[PDB]
């Protein structure tokens, strides 16, 4: 996921929510001034037709073996995958 | 605090008076600006205790009983004496040699006396815990503000003494409200791990269960040694978490965790300089030495100069030719030995191993895979590779491991398309192997085949096939009678 | 009802019988024969005190015990068992 | 300083799997098999402490809503 | 708290006035346990009670309040004795063991909590040592108070005051003070009071001096407290424990075990006295089967087992060993697996292993991981006697590293991230049960275990028996039978069977530790040759004997065997040095070993051979289960009939 900008209810705009790290948290309450206080505060929803989707793709990776020395064992690695 | 002030202006004085360490360091200092002009050394300098008696025993009773308040003002010092060195174009380590010991205890006899005090451990180390990155220093890019933003990160193992804890996660708009993104590959990671230590099997006293404790090594003395290795730990003695004392209601009695932090790892059981290459030099141009070398194998061993000779002649083997644009013909040489028990043959093999610079060891099966990654989801050969391997009871290995045996010593490679990864690596090895006549002592009649057992193109394979009888004779057994008495005494 | 048991005084025998039975044994055969398969005998024989209702062990009893175990030796055994046989006579 | 009576044979007389709401609260006999049975774990019982409150029974069983000096346990199985 | 000056007052008082005519004992105790480093006391209750009624009344009334104030109570007495002025000296332990009443396991039930309770029972396995803590440091989080916490005994919570909280409080390692603590679990001895019931294990934690003070297994009498612990696991449940002071073990036990590589003088006189017998030998001999009858052989190769061999360190690497192998084959009523329990007995460090492995314990070296070197019968057992039954039933893959590791002395472990290479120098005994019984006699000697002899070849003193009962043996087992019941009378036989019985056998042990650890024998030249005519009349002779193709056996192994017989021997005698004689009782106890190795019709069956031809060229969709229907059905084969005439065919070369 990046952004992700939930759709409004009363006033409408729009706001968007970086994805950064992992995770991050949804939140509701209202961020536009106009739903804002008066009244009260706007609902507000993610529309997943405006979010920008990028592929993602996670893979492990094992020594080849061959790369091991005399003793110990074989040391996979994670790697994550994005877009084309 | 000036005495930690003082404590860094006496070990100050310590180097460059007397200087023998300091040369170490400058040698340090200048090797990476060598390998900066070029076209890996950790930073930390071995500290011999031997020395440190000279000058001051106040100081030195003082590393053993309480080295929380000692160690780090030394090293603060040591990095202090390799900025104040040649130039400009990181926390360094102490080691610690010793001069041991008090404080000199196997793992089976510590706690609490030595606790909070130097220690060198020693036993085996299982199971050795998988390496794995760890923070120290944070760092950030705050925009359009600028400048260059860092948090440095304390964990539990950080220096030594204690400290409040700064964990965890990011800064994150340290004031004012600038952003920040954290800087990766600026900021500082510190490898880190832990291995516990077992007592040394032969001293265990009675049938009472082993005792291990677990060490910690920082930097680079991570992946210094697999699992099963002897080991001399050093370290400061550590007892770190909360025996449950922490939280209110860890009602239980079990408490105070205890692991050694750092430090050295002298593992225990080539360098030529001026004067060996010499030796060599003089000693080529003699005529006879070969039979002389052949000699040298067999302290313990009659006769069988030719399977000696022909030993030595596998440690050699014949270069390595890799034609242009085609196959490589097969360097190494290849031996079995066939003949009655009692022959040595797996007596021998044993000082093959020890003085082959490698290689692995395997007897009979054996196996799973032998020589083979095994495409683990979810081997020796490999590893054994410019080695020497030895395979015991030959004979008695399965066919099916011998079909993958007719790829790896003429073909010289391995080809693994099991699931699955689909490679083709290599395994060059020189290989010996000692396996059992047929059936009882029948090999020294028998004909000069159904004797071998194991047809047909491994006998082949072998370049030469060497076979031994057991046959008695009065002679022969006197002139063994008083080697066999002198080599107990 | 009945709980019958054997007399210390004269039963003293039957030890004898054991090691009549137990060496002579050995000389042919493997093992079987061990103080177990001595005690089989006492407790068969009881058995039959059982059947005789008669509160005490006596010597018929005995004897055919005997018989029952030593026969039952005999047959288990491969068929040099025959030259067994032969002293099975004074058990008989 | 307690004996608590044993109070013989009730009939009743239900067996086990005979029971409802309506047993709640009153004295009921029970029979049947034994199954494995825990270890002798004392029990809280009666509180008592030098001061420093005052003795607190608690209790069966809940415990709501620390101290100890000498306080008078009994096996609880 | 002027209560507790008033307390410590009148201990002050009893250890500085205590009087037994006329030195005072605690108070030297004290003395005499500084220097030695001790730094603990050992109070007699009887003693105490005979000072003041009073500090016992209330010390058996609230002992966890108490106690430590008797510790702090002598610790600020040894400030007095051991140093004075006008450090660093922690607060003594007190151990005090006395003998009240018994107070049986099963009779523990509430009611007597928190007061002094004398028990006895067998210690089933020790916990690896973890510290507590005595006195450390804290600081704060925020506010930064330097705290020192004297904590005390005998679950205590940092205190939260100096926003700030919950619990601001560090805890500063570097400097804290520590002690140790071991974790008994006890199982009540067998004798009382079972019944028909598993007996139960109360956990016990011991501390300080007393830990590491009991090897599990010996039976011991322990004092302490008897408390409570929570350990979540309701409601309220709380699971009990015995804080133990202080522990003392049944007599001695010190010594044995305890045994360390010192003893006393008066056995070294008493042992150079032994060695100065003729009979030694003989009477040693006489030693191991007070209750097994016969088996002469047997019965002196267990004593020349015992005591090692030559060991050879000499380079190269290369090193010779000891002491030997022995195989107690046969069938039932040998009484082997019984001589095995005896030598478990007798020898210093000793493992009886019948497996397999058993039950939980693997039979070899293994690596297992702590969850948070597994054991196994070699490497507890190292440095000693190995017992082993049941040798052929033994699974595979450890079958493989004994017979690697009885030759080498060392096992190798390759597994994952640990290559060690780590030490046996066990010698082991092994008594492997035969096949379908007398018949394998009839059989080759050989060919018995699974279907190879390489065990056997390994195997230096091979002894396949015979308890031919000397028409005294059956009768005496039967007449003991018979008997077995009053008036003790054949117990009591038995027991000074035990006493005259030669060697006490509770002497012979640290008689075998001494001659073991002191001298290391070697052979004299004249014997040498001697022996060396001695094996290559083995040789020729018995080649000349299998010229026929004699079915059965000679290794230079066999030989090195004989060497190691008789170093043993001579370590007997104890002298540095071998002799002929002396050689002359091991070639023909060997000799007796050798004429151990020596002792559907088959070739019908043996065909197998019209059907390798005419039959099956490739051997395929033949294998063992061909042979099956063709052999199923026609009246006719075996298991080992089947085999035999395979393993026949196969060496036969057909
Ligand atoms: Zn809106």
């Amino acid at each position: 996921v990046e952004v992700i900008a939930y759709t409004c209810d009363q006033c409408g705009y729009e706001v968007f929510q970086e994805v950064n790290s992992r995770t991050f948290t949804p939140l509701s309450e209202c961020t536009s001034e106009e739903c804002s206080q008066n009244q009260t505060k706007g609902q507000l929803f993610m529309s997943t037709r405006a979010s920008k989707f990028s592929a993602f793709q996670e893979c492990k990776i094992q020594e080849l073996s061959q790369q091991v020395p005399v003793g110990h064992i074989p040391r996979s690695l994670n790697i994550h995958v994005n877009g084309t | 605090d000036a005495v930690f002030g003082d404590r860094v202006r006496r070990f100050q004085e310590f180097l460059d008076t007397f200087t023998s360490y300091r040369d170490s360091v400058r040698s340090i200092q200048v090797y990476n600006s060598n390998n900066a002009a070029n076209y890996i050394l950790p930073h930390r300098i071995i500290i011999s205790l031997d020395d440190l008696r000279e000058f001051d025993r106040s100081f030195w009773s003082g590393i053993l009983v309480e080295p929380a308040y000692f160690i780090p003002p030394a090293e603060k010092a040591l990095t202090d004496l390799a900025d104040s060195m040649d130039d400009v174009p990181h926390p360094w380590k102490l080691s610690f040699k010793g001069s041991f010991g008090a404080h000199a205890l196997s793992p089976r006899t510590l706690t609490a006396q030595h606790l909070n005090k130097l220690v060198s451990v020693e036993g085996i180390v299982t199971k050795t815990s998988l390496v794995r990155p760890k923070l120290i220093r944070s760092v950030h890019y705050a925009a359009k503000t600028g400048r260059f933003h860092y948090r440095d990160y304390t964990d539990a193992t950080t220096t030594l003494t204690t400290r409040i804890p700064t964990p965890a996660i990011y800064p994150t708009e340290d004031t004012e409200g600038n952003k920040l993104t954290t800087e990766y590959g600026y900021s500082t990671f510190i490898d880190h791990q832990r291995i516990t230590v077992q007592e040394m099997p032969e001293m265990a006293p009675a049938g009472q269960l082993p005792r291990s404790i677990d060490v910690i090594l920082d930097d680079d003395l991570v992946d210094k040694t697999k699992p099963g290795d002897r080991v001399n730990v050093v370290g400061v003695f550590k007892s770190l978490g909360a025996g449950g004392m922490n939280q209110s209601n860890s009602n239980t009695l079990i408490g105070f965790k205890t692991l050694i932090l750092g430090n050295t790892v002298y593992p225990l059981h080539q360098m030529l300089t001026d004067f060996d290459i010499r030796n060599i030099n003089k000693l080529s141009k003699k005529k006879d030495i070969f039979d002389i070398l052949s000699q040298s194998l067999a302290p313990s061993i009659y006769g069988h100069d030719h399977i000696k000779k022909a030993i030595l002649l596998m440690l050699m083997g014949g270069v390595e030719k890799n034609l242009e644009n085609g196959s490589h013909l097969r360097g190494d040489i290849n031996i079995l030995m066939v003949g009655d028990p009692s022959t040595a043959k797996s007596q021998l093999l044993r000082f093959v191993l020890n003085t082959a610079s490698l290689a692995i060891a395997t007897t009979g099966r054996g196996s799973s895979g032998v020589g083979l990654t095994a495409a683990v989801t979810t081997g020796a050969m490999v590893l054994a590779d410019r080695g020497v391997v030895c395979i015991d009871e030959f004979d008695k290995m399965t066919d099916v491991d011998r079909v993958a045996i007719h790829e790896v010593m003429e073909q010289q490679t391995v080809t693994i398309a099991k699931a699955g990864i689909h490679t083709t690596l290599n395994a060059r090895c020189s290989v010996i192997a000692a396996a059992n006549p047929v059936f009882g002592q029948y090999d020294v009649n028998r004909d000069p085949h159904q004797n071998i057992a194991l047809p047909d193109s491994l006998l082949s394979r072998f370049d030469l096939l060497f076979v031994v009888t057991d046959d008695i004779n009065e002679i022969r057994d006197r002139s063994i009678s008083e080697h066999v008495l002198r080599t107990h005494r | 009802k009945i709980y019958p048991k054997l007399h210390q005084m004269d039963m003293d025998k039957v030890s004898r019988v054991y090691a009549d039975l137990r060496r002579e044994s050995i000389s042919t055969g493997s093992f079987p024969i061990t103080v177990r398969h001595l005690e089989s005998i006492l407790r068969i024989a009881e058995s039959f005190a059982k059947m005789r209702l008669s509160e005490f062990v006596s010597s018929y009893d005995l004897d055919r015990a005997i018989k029952v175990v030593v026969d039952s030796f005999v047959d288990a055994q491969k068929v040099s068992v025959r030259r067994q046989l032969r002293r099975s006579f004074a058990i008989y | 300083s307690e004996i608590h009576v044993r109070i013989s044979d009730f009939p009743t007389i239900y067996s086990l799997r005979e029971l409802r709401e309506s047993n709640l609260s009153s004295l009921v006999r029970v029979t049947g098999v034994v199954t494995r049975r825990t270890g002798v774990f004392p029990q809280l019982k009666y509180v008592k402490f030098n001061c420093l409150l005052g003795p607190f029974f608690q209790d069966s069983n809940e415990e709501i809503r620390v101290n100890g000096e000498k306080t008078v346990y009994r096996n609880y199985q | 708290d002027d209560d507790n000056t008033e307390i410590i007052k009148s201990f002050k008082n009893f250890i500085l006035e205590f009087r037994l005519d006329s030195q005072f004992i605690y108070r030297d105790q004290l003395r005499n346990n500084i220097l030695v480093k001790n730094y603990s006391l050992t109070v007699n209750m009887e003693h105490l009670i005979g000072y003041n009624e009073d500090i016992y009344k209330k010390l058996s009334d609230e002992p966890s309040d108490i106690i430590p104030l008797f510790e702090t109570a002598i610790t600020q007495v040894a400030k007095r004795i051991s140093i004075l002025s006008r450090n660093s000296l922690p607060t003594f332990q007190l151990i005090l063991n006395s003998n009240a009443n018994q107070i049986p396991l099963r009779d523990l039930d509430s009611e007597h909590v928190s007061k002094i309770v004398r028990l006895s029972g067998i210690i089933i396995s020790t916990s690896v040592l973890s510290s507590r803590a005595t006195y450390l440091s804290i600081m704060c989080r925020n506010c930064r108070h330097t705290t020192s916490i004297t904590i005390n005994n005998f679950t205590v919570s940092l205190p939260r005051s100096c926003n700030c909280g919950p619990d601001p409080y560090i805890i500063i390692h570097e400097s804290s003070k520590f002690i140790d603590q071991q974790f008994l679990k006890l199982q009540e001895i067998p004798e009382l009071v079972p019944v028909g019931e598993m007996p139960r294990n109360l956990t016990m934690t011991c501390d300080r001096y007393l830990t590491n003070k009991v090897i599990p297994g010996t039976r011991v009498t322990i004092v302490g407290i008897y408390s409570i612990y929570n350990s979540k696991n309701g409601v309220a449940i709380r699971t009990p424990y015995i804080k133990i002071l202080g522990i003392q073990s049944d007599v001695e036990t010190s010594s044995i075990w305890n045994s360390v590589t010192m003893f006393t003088e008066e056995e070294e006189e008493e042992f150079l006295q032994l060695s100065r017998n003729p009979k030694l030998y003989e009477i040693l001999t006489n030693s191991i089967a007070p209750s097994i009858f016969g088996n002469e052989d047997i019965k002196k190769a267990i004593v020349c087992l015992l005591m090692g061999g030559s060991k050879k360190i000499l380079p190269d690497g290369m090193r010779l060993r000891g002491d030997i192998n022995v195989l107690l084959l046969g069938d039932p009523g040998t009484a082997k697996s019984q001589l095995l329990k005896f030598v478990e007995k007798v020898s210093p460090i000793a493992v009886y292993t019948s497996g397999k492995g058993s039950s939980a314990a693997g039979l070899t070296a293994s690596v297992q991981r702590d969850p948070m070197l597994e054991g196994g019968a070699m490497v507890l057992a190292d440095g000693g006697v190995v017992c082993i039954d049941e040798f052929d039933k033994m699974r595979d893959e450890d079958r493989v590293a004994i017979h690697e590791a009885m030759e080498q002395q060392t096992i190798s472990i390759a597994k994952a991230g640990i290559t060690t290479v780590l030490n046996s120098r066990t010698s082991v005994l092994a008594a492997a049960n035969p096949i379908y019984g007398r018949y394998d006699d009839l059989k080759s000697p050989g060919d018995n275990i699974d279907f190879q002899t390489t065990i056997l070849s390994r195997f230096d003193m091979i002894f396949i028996v015979k308890d031919d009962h000397n028409e005294e043996r059956d009768i005496s087992i039967a007449n003991h039978v018979i008997n077995i019941h009053t008036g003790n009378a054949n117990a009591m036989q038995n027991q000074q069977e035990e006493n005259g019985s030669e060697i006490s056998i509770e002497k012979m042990k640290r008689y075998i530790t001494y001659c073991r650890l002191k001298c290391a024998p070697r052979l004299s030249p004249q014997a040498a040759e001697k022996l060396s005519s001695n094996f290559v009349t083995i040789r020729k002779q018995l080649l000349i004997n299998e010229l026929e193709s004699t079915e059965r056996p000679i290794t230079i192994r066999q030989l090195e065997a004989i060497i190691r017989i008789t170093e043993s021997l001579a370590k007997l005698e104890l002298s540095p040095i071998a002799q002929e004689r002396h050689v002359d009782e091991a070639i023909r106890l060997f000799q007796a070993s050798t004429m151990d190795a020596a002792s559907t019709s088959l070739s019908e069956i043996r065909r197998f051979e019209q059907e390798l031809k005419r039959r099956l060229p490739i051997g395929w969709s033949t294998s063992y289960q061909t042979l099956r229907r063709e052999f199923v059905d026609t009246h006719r084969f075996s298991q080992l009939a089947l085999d035999k005439a395979l393993y026949a065919l196969e060496k036969h070369e057909t």
